[PDB]
């Protein structure tokens, strides 16, 4: 099926633009598109998209509909200038889905044999890369209730080609590039740690909560297998562990043996050199 | 930036591992015409340096002529046995192109690819084509290749000195090769083609049948003498055509019927009484 | 080197031989692969420079 | 069942776009003919075709387009 | 199909002397014939016959997918001689050679089919042959999943599981350590002996790679956790 | 097998002990044969630990380093005198 | 991308040069775009051409590029980094420690040819840094695998 | 309407422009390879991600990209002239037997062609090369070009008649280049066969040099030379070669190796000549009145096909008449008179060997 999804800056400005389109006139709800996907291989690539208007009551919180009129010419309008575009599936800006987005995909699985939904966020706060990606499938489950469908969660990937690598890096503006081996390795360790331990964090606090509050099932089902999962390793020593720590030492023997090679070398040649060209200005000048 | 350089274009070279070879051996009657390639090959390769000490300049002279009787690319593949260089087949009308610059591009980079795989060596089969005198700006492009023939004679001689090339030379007529191409350090050394005799018959005779079945019936000698008041030939593949002659049977061992029969075959003829009051 | 990197495609650049000038400053040039062209001074080397 | 002439209003708009792109004959040339299918090393389909040009050259390209290997040997 | 009659001329030639792989394609060419038969004795036979050879062939990485094409036919498992070879060849574990013996040793009484037996068993010293060929192969899949499993052994602990003496676990081990598919390790006066294991750089790949290739599964924890989560959460 | 008695090593090579242990010893001093033999319990052992690969560049660099400094006392001290 | 908008030639009797607050204009014509470009301006001119924030969603599609070197999730291709970490990137450091012998052989030879040809050939010959940032994936190597302590401990 | 829509949507495929060729020159790193267009630049380009180097090779016709240029697709061999020089067909096969003369002419070229085919091992139970080819000439008498054109069919196996006329290219007349061109394929689909009628005008001598056209053509010799002079083993192609004479064609030609074997046509006998109007008589019914020898002792050294037209123009000739069917009366006076006006023309036809 889908494994993970290619989401261009371009798409994503899509949505957003048309939160501004419809974000100025307000004032509930969420901006809701039409994605248009381009599929070369097992993993998903997006390149354009557009949006149309939509709007869902409340009373009726699982009522909705879109224009199929728009979603069909202007298919043929861009399909015309672009013959390699073609819908992979709609999108919305959440923030989290209610239980009515399932039937949209299931209006549009004529238009496309399997339609991937993709949630985004106009507004970025947490906890990382934006947006998020589900695939229209149907799991059943392990309990053999009656088909069922709860969209699994598809990795997405921000990525570019050429001319839309060109427009963002010229429009970045901002911070040092990279720069590679000093700040970008550590920042890095800051941001993928602390956020690591916030996630698991608020997710840890969830899980705790659904507990609490929310039940049921809720608890069941997977509960108890994750949770185990988190239970496989503790991990620590005696034994091969240890065996490690002085082999791990015994690997940063060389590179930090190599370290006193460069800096002898870097000093022998810089300091031999800028004291000769020192020395000889000096006494010739002077 | 340039090239590395190079990986270069055309060919190139090998044709030995990955054939083919051909035993030279086998044919011993031109000895005497091996007598240069002997000392203008092996020792001008793997010595530059008895050249500082003997006062004498290598030459990169060498010709070949006469055939048929052929020898020579034959010849060449010879050596490509023992020295290992390169070895490039090449004639004047094969490297003609649509436009006019890729001569350099071939024969410019042939020089840059052979001193710069040197230890290496190349062989023109049949110089001869690219030596005719003409004008029309049609062949203006011809011209600019015999320019180029000239800008590969003007960039050869940077091969002086030391490493390396052996330039080896063969045509069936001298007419249109210009003084240039014969010039003093181009061409010091001229190689004809010695016509094969009693000698090389006999060892023309011998070096055929030592393969193919031969017989008691067989004496030779009767032949180092009445076929060889014409020939001359070609000899080789008459020593071929008697044994082309077994295929007409059925056969095992040549007959001498045969053996005649290849005589009569080719050639003649006397002419004449024309030359009988002489 | 960009500058000069910008400059040197919307152009080109080749090499002439100057087979004779003008009075109206121009210059008879050959474009050496095509046929030729006539063109002007080039105010920093005069006409009689070369 | 009536969707047939809005095929047939499809097929005259876009063989509209075949009278604007045939695509025109224009300029003269000479073909080469090859049939190939791509195998990896996923597993796609198609085919390919060789062209002569006026201008000397020559072009490796998806079968044409318009007309097919129909005819002919170039 | 005279041309596929012939092939039952020829496994006497590939099966007479020195190949027992050469058989392994070809009594599946030869087993084409029964398939457009119309015939009884000689199609179950053929079964039997082709599906008992895969002792006869040394272990290799085509031994296996080719008893997987044969394998899960209906016509196959009608016979309880083909459970026990089936058993033996899935999941290994261990199983007392004598028991072996009663199920090979019954093949001679056993049918109906007489043409394993012929193979096999008809010549005394091809059917010999094929015994110590037999203690080989059972040996050879003792040590397979043993020696993946050391680490260390001791020395009687072998003569004890292996059935044999001492001597011929050396001798078993000796012509299995020069056919180079384990490394050994082996030393009876002490009776510590041990197979495997890498036996790599180690320092880089082992373990820098392996831990962080788990790692792979612990910086992915929360990614595919709070998916599930979800997945049950949602559809109740 | 690295580690191997020598009596049962010799019943492979169809070998008596005394020129099993002095041509086996003899393989180790050809430096072809990694490993040692143990006398005492008759017992053979094959170990190993090849490159020397960084302190070949270690040693490379610093002992032409010598000379290094040896080639800056040229220039630094004819400024003095 | 470029800009060029097309000058009235019934402004021929008039004179062709405005504009009055030459700012963004004499900003404009640098680099002086070429030849062949400003051929056209006979006839044609640029316009100027600024991005108006919007910061927000600037901010956004900035960060959105940025996953290419910072990382894909901001966790994701330095948790990557834990992935491979050091793996298999001690292979590449074999590489860059055969980097080390080929490059530092012949940056021992570089001081003697100093003072045989006395001395600076202008030069130097860049052999310098490199390998520091071998060093600075040592910092990689040091960093991460102290986050061990942290993963195996609870 | 849906087959419509399906030629719609096979051209919504079409505008995807078309890549342009390439030959794969060699190669410097992964990203780089070294490649030149048909017209001449060289370029290095970046490959696709699915191919292996192993699937490319040096010197390896391919294509690239239009605007990347990066190396997509490729097809190892291709040419316009090889398979439109098979095509031209002989009926016979029996045309063998309707040959009428000659046996040693007949059947040592199946000696000379054949058995080196089906059996090279009787060339090396004796040890004999075999012969890569074969030289027809004459004219006296005829039947180069047919027996030559009634073999192609007879023998069969394959064979690839070459003409002899378009080489010359008109601009830069570098064709030689095409006979390797054509040797690849010769390699390629081997064994193959050859026959060439006029290697003679392709055979010039440049024995006193002179203005242009003689230089391309001794220029397009040096190759046919060289390529029969390799470096190369052709046996699998057998070159059969005739033409007007056998004499211009300078003696680098005229030696084994690139000429096999003398073979040739004489004025045939009146015993044979007998046999060869029996094959004109055959497809021709008349009155049962027929004596062969009449017209065989009566018409005297001609050739077949100056036989057997101007027998068939006799039996026109006497239709003219209108009668339907004629006895010899007519053709032992028409082949009889015509043909001694058609040998009034058989002056000077008697030429070097
Ligand atoms: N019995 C025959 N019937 C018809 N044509 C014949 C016969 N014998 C020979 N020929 C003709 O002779 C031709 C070859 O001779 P060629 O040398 O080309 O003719 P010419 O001698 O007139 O130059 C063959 O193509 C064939 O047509
Ligand atoms: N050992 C030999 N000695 C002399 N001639 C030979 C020998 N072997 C083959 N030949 C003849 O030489 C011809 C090829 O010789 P080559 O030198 O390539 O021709 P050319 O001299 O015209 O370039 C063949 O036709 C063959 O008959």
């Amino acid at each position: 099926a889908v494994q993970k999804v290619v989401v261009h800056p371009l798409v994503l400005l899509s949505v957003v633009d048309h939160f501004n389109r419809i974000g100025k006139v307000g004032n509930q709800k969420r901006v809701v598109g039409v994605l248009l996907g381009s599929w070369q291989k097992k993993v998903l690539d997006v390149s354009n998209s557009f949006a149309v208007p939509f709007d869902e009551d409340d009373k009726d919180d699982s009522v909705w509909f879109l224009d199929h009129d728009y979603l069909e010419n202007m298919y043929g309008m861009f399909k015309k200038v672009n013959a390699r575009e073609r819908i992979v599936g709609w999108y919305h800006t959440g923030p989290k889905l209610h239980k009515n987005d399932i039937a949209i995909n299931e209006l549009m699985k004529r238009y496309c044999p399997n339609s991937v939904l993709v949630i985004i966020d106009v507004k970025p706060k947490d906890l990382g890369l934006p947006t998020e990606a589900y695939i229209s499938v149907e799991e059943v489950h392990d309990d053999g209730t009656p088909t069922s469908k709860t969209f699994e969660h598809v990795t997405s990937e921000i990525g570019a080609e050429e001319a839309e690598e060109v427009g963002v890096e010229h429009l970045l503006r901002d911070i040092k590039d990279t720069t590679v081996g000093t700040l970008s390795q550590r920042i890095t360790n800051q941001v993928h740690g602390l956020k690591g331990l916030n996630s698991k964090l608020l997710d840890i606090r969830s899980y705790l909560e659904k507990v609490a509050t929310g039940k049921l099932p809720i608890n069941h089902q997977i509960i108890y297998q994750l949770q185990d999962v988190f239970n496989l390793l503790p991990d620590v020593s005696l034994q091969e562990f240890v065996k490690a720590f002085y082999l791990k030492t015994n690997d940063q023997m060389v590179v930090v043996y190599l370290a006193s090679l460069i800096r002898s070398v870097v000093a022998l040649h810089n300091l031999i050199n800028n004291k000769i060209a020192n020395r000889d200005a000096e006494k010739k000048e002077g | 930036d340039v090239l590395p350089p190079e990986a270069d274009s055309s060919i190139m070279m090998l044709t030995s591992d990955q054939k083919p070879d051909v035993m030279y051996a086998d044919i011993g009657g031109m000895d005497i015409q091996k007598q240069e390639v002997r000392e203008a090959v092996e020792l001008p390769l793997t010595h530059f340096e008895l050249y500082k000490q003997i006062g004498i300049d290598p030459p990169r002279g060498v010709l070949m002529y006469g055939p048929p009787g052929c020898g020579k690319t034959m010849l060449a593949k010879a050596v490509a046995h023992h020295t290992t260089a390169a070895f490039i087949r090449v004639v004047g009308s094969e490297f003609v192109q649509k436009y006019l610059g890729e001569g350099p591009r071939m024969v410019r980079d042939v020089f840059r690819l052979a001193k710069e795989n040197a230890p290496a060596i190349i062989f023109i089969d049949e110089i001869d084509a690219i030596a005719t005198k003409r004008f029309d700006a049609q062949t203006g492009a011809d011209r600019e290749v015999q320019r180029i023939l000239l800008e590969l004679l003007n960039q050869m001689d940077g091969f002086d000195q030391n490493v390396n090339v052996k330039v080896i030379m063969a045509t069936n007529r001298a007419d249109t090769l210009d003084p240039a191409l014969l010039r003093p350090g181009r061409l010091d050394r001229k190689i004809e083609f010695p016509l094969p005799d009693r000698r090389q018959k006999r060892l023309i005779f011998s070096t055929i049948t030592s393969k193919m079945n031969l017989s008691e019936e067989v004496d030779l000698e009767d032949y180092v003498a009445r076929p060889d008041k014409i020939s001359g030939a070609d000899i080789n593949s008459i020593c071929q055509e008697s044994g082309m002659l077994a295929v007409r049977e059925n056969r095992y061992i040549v007959l001498a019927k045969d053996f005649e029969k290849a005589y009569k075959t080719v050639i003649k003829k006397d002419e004449q009484e024309h030359e009988f009051y002489k | 080197l960009r500058e000069e990197l910008q400059l040197l495609q919307e152009q080109g650049s080749y090499v002439g031989e100057v087979v004779r000038a003008m009075d109206k400053k121009k210059v008879l040039v050959k474009v050496h692969p095509e046929g030729k062209f006539v063109v002007d001074v080039d105010k920093n080397i005069d006409i009689n420079d070369v | 069942t009536h969707e047939l002439q809005a095929m047939k209003d499809k097929i005259k708009e876009n063989s509209e776009k075949i009278k604007v792109n045939k695509t025109l004959p224009y300029l003269v040339s000479n073909v080469i003919e090859l049939l190939d299918v791509d195998p990896n090393d996923s597993q796609r389909k198609g085919k390919c075709a060789v062209i002569k040009t006026s201008t000397r050259q020559t072009y490796f390209l998806p079968v044409i387009g318009l007309v097919d290997a129909e005819k002919l040997k170039p | 199909k005279l041309k596929l009659k012939y092939y039952n001329l020829m496994i006497q030639l590939d099966q007479h002397e020195g190949s027992y792989l050469s058989i392994c394609k070809h009594y599946r060419a030869i087993y084409d014939t029964p398939c457009i038969q119309a015939e009884s004795e000689k199609w179950q036979q053929a079964l039997k016959s082709v599906v008992l050879y895969v002792i006869l062939a040394p272990f290799d990485n085509e031994q296996s997918d080719l008893v997987h094409r044969i394998s899960g036919d209906k016509k196959l498992e009608e016979i309880p001689k083909y459970k026990d070879l089936l058993k033996l060849f899935t999941t290994m574990e261990l199983m007392r050679w004598s028991t072996l013996v009663e199920d090979y040793g019954m093949e001679l009484r056993k049918g109906s089919l007489e043409s394993p037996a012929t193979d096999v068993f008809g010549s005394t010293e091809e059917g010999e042959k094929r015994w110590k060929d037999l203690k080989n192969r059972v040996v050879e899949h003792n040590i397979r999943i043993m020696a993946k499993y050391y680490t260390r052994i001791t020395m009687k602990r072998m003569a004890q599981l292996l059935d044999l003496s001492v001597d011929e676990s050396e001798a078993f081990l000796s012509n299995l350590v020069v056919n180079k598919t384990i490394f050994a390790k082996v030393d009876r006066l002490a009776g510590i002996i041990n197979f495997q294991r890498p036996k790599d750089p180690n320092n880089l790949l082992n373990d820098w790679s392996q831990k962080l290739n788990s790692l792979m599964s612990l910086v992915n924890k929360t990614t595919h956790l709070i998916a599930k989560e979800e997945m049950i959460h949602n559809l109740q | 097998f690295s580690r191997v008695q020598i009596e049962h090593i010799s019943s492979l090579i169809k070998l008596s002990k005394a020129d099993v242990e002095r041509k086996l010893s003899q393989m180790i001093l050809d430096k072809k044969f990694h490993g040692i033999l143990d006398q005492g319990e008759g017992v053979l052992i094959i170990f190993d630990e090849p490159p020397v690969d960084k302190t070949y560049e270690a040693a490379l660099e610093t002992i032409q380093n010598m000379s290094k400094v040896v080639d800056s006392l040229y220039n630094k001290a004819k400024k003095l005198t | 991308i470029d800009a060029f908008r097309l000058i009235n030639a019934n402004m021929m009797v008039l004179g062709h040069e405005p504009r009055q607050t030459t700012s963004n204009l004499g900003h404009l014509n640098k680099p002086s775009i070429q030849a062949l470009i400003h051929g056209l301006n006979r006839h044609y001119y640029s316009i100027t051409i600024n991005y108006r924030k919007n910061e927000l969603e600037q901010k956004m599609l900035l960060n959105l590029h940025k996953k290419s070197w910072m990382e894909g999730l901001t966790l994701q291709d330095y948790s990557e980094h834990c992935k491979h970490n050091e793996s298999v990137v001690k292979e590449m450091l074999e590489l860059a420690k055969n980097y080390n012998k080929a490059v530092e052989e012949e940056d021992k030879m570089t001081p003697e040819q100093l003072a045989i040809k006395n001395v600076g050939k202008q030069d130097p010959k860049r052999h310098l840094e490199e390998h520091v940032d071998v060093l600075m994936t040592s910092n990689i190597v040091q960093c991460l695998a102290a986050m061990l302590d942290t993963v195996v401990f609870k | 309407t849906k087959q419509y829509e399906k030629s719609e949507n096979d051209l919504k495929a079409l505008q995807s422009v078309g890549q342009i060729v390439g030959e794969v020159l060699k190669q410097l790193t992964e990203e780089k390879f070294i490649v030149k267009a048909t017209n001449g630049p060289r370029y290095v380009v970046g490959c696709r991600r699915q191919l292996d180097k192993s699937k490319l090779k040096p010197g390896t016709r391919v294509a690239l990209d239009m605007t990347t240029l990066t190396i997509m697709r490729y097809l190892p061999r291709e040419v316009d002239p090889l398979v439109y020089n098979m095509s031209h067909e002989d009926p016979g096969n029996v045309s063998y037997s309707e040959i009428g003369g000659l046996s040693e002419q007949i059947r040592e070229l199946r000696e000379v062609i054949e058995l080196p085919l089906t059996n090279p091992e009787l060339f090396q139970r004796v040890g004999i090369i075999p012969p890569k080819g074969c030289l027809l000439y004459g004219p006296p008498g005829t039947g180069k070009t047919l027996l030559a054109r009634a073999v192609a069919s007879q023998l069969d196996c394959n064979f690839l008649k070459v003409v002899s006329s378009s080489i010359v290219d008109k601009y830069i007349g570098e064709s030689a280049r095409l006979i390797r061109e054509m040797f690849n394929y010769a390699r390629d689909h081997q064994p193959c066969i050859i026959f060439m009628d006029e290697i003679d005008a392709i055979g010039g001598r440049r024995f006193s040099e002179g203005t242009s056209a003689d230089r391309e053509i001794q220029r397009t010799l040096m190759e046919l030379l060289n390529q029969m002079d390799g470096f190369d083993t052709l046996h699998r192609v057998k070159m059969i070669m005739a033409t007007n004479r056998p004499d211009t064609l300078d003696p680098a030609l005229l030696r084994p190796g690139r000429l096999d074997r003398k073979i040739h046509i004489d004025l045939p006998n009146e015993q044979a000549r007998l046999d060869i109007l029996k094959i004109h008589a055959g497809p021709i019914t008349k009155h049962g009145e027929i004596d062969y020898e009449a017209i065989v002792k009566l018409s005297d050294g001609f050739n077949g096909a100056d036989l057997r037209n101007v027998c068939t123009e006799a039996g026109m000739f006497a239709i003219r008449a209108d009668h339907d069917f004629v006895v010899q009366e007519d053709f032992m006076k028409a082949v009889r008179k015509v043909a001694d006006s058609k040998k009034l023309e058989s002056k000077l036809d008697y030429k070097p060997v």
